[PDB]
């Protein structure tokens, strides 16, 4: 749930880069929240995997 | 009776199902690790780069 905030988070700064052309960290902001809902992911996925070897 | 001599020994022996010669399978060097491994370090990979 976590990545899919993320990735909300990081398309909301790619619409708000359309407006604030003239802002370049809300750019560098989407990235960030693209690689991190990535790792955030990838937890999800150990996490899930580690948990039906019961 | 009076039987012959044997013209056949044997005896109680053990059947059991023959086994098969488990031919390797092709990608079978993949075997020490789990699927899940081997996808999560492909995962682990392109996070990383
Ligand atoms: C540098 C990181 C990746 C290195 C290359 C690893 C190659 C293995 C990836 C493909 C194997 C996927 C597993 C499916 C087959 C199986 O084991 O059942």
């Amino acid at each position: 749930i976590l990545s899919v905030i993320l990735l909300f988070m990081g398309g909301l700064c790619i619409a708000a880069s359309e407006f604030y052309k003239t802002r370049h960290n809300i750019i560098l902001s989407a990235g960030i929240f693209f690689v991190s809902a990535g790792l955030s992911n990838i937890i999800g996925i150990i996490v899930y995997i580690s948990a039906n070897a019961g | 009776i009076d039987f012959s001599k044997p013209f056949m020994s044997l005896g109680i022996s053990i059947m059991i199902k023959k086994p098969q010669k488990s031919k390797p399978g092709v990608f079978s060097f993949l075997d020490p690790l789990a699927y899940e491994i081997w996808m999560c370090i492909v995962f682990a990979y392109i996070g990383v780069s």
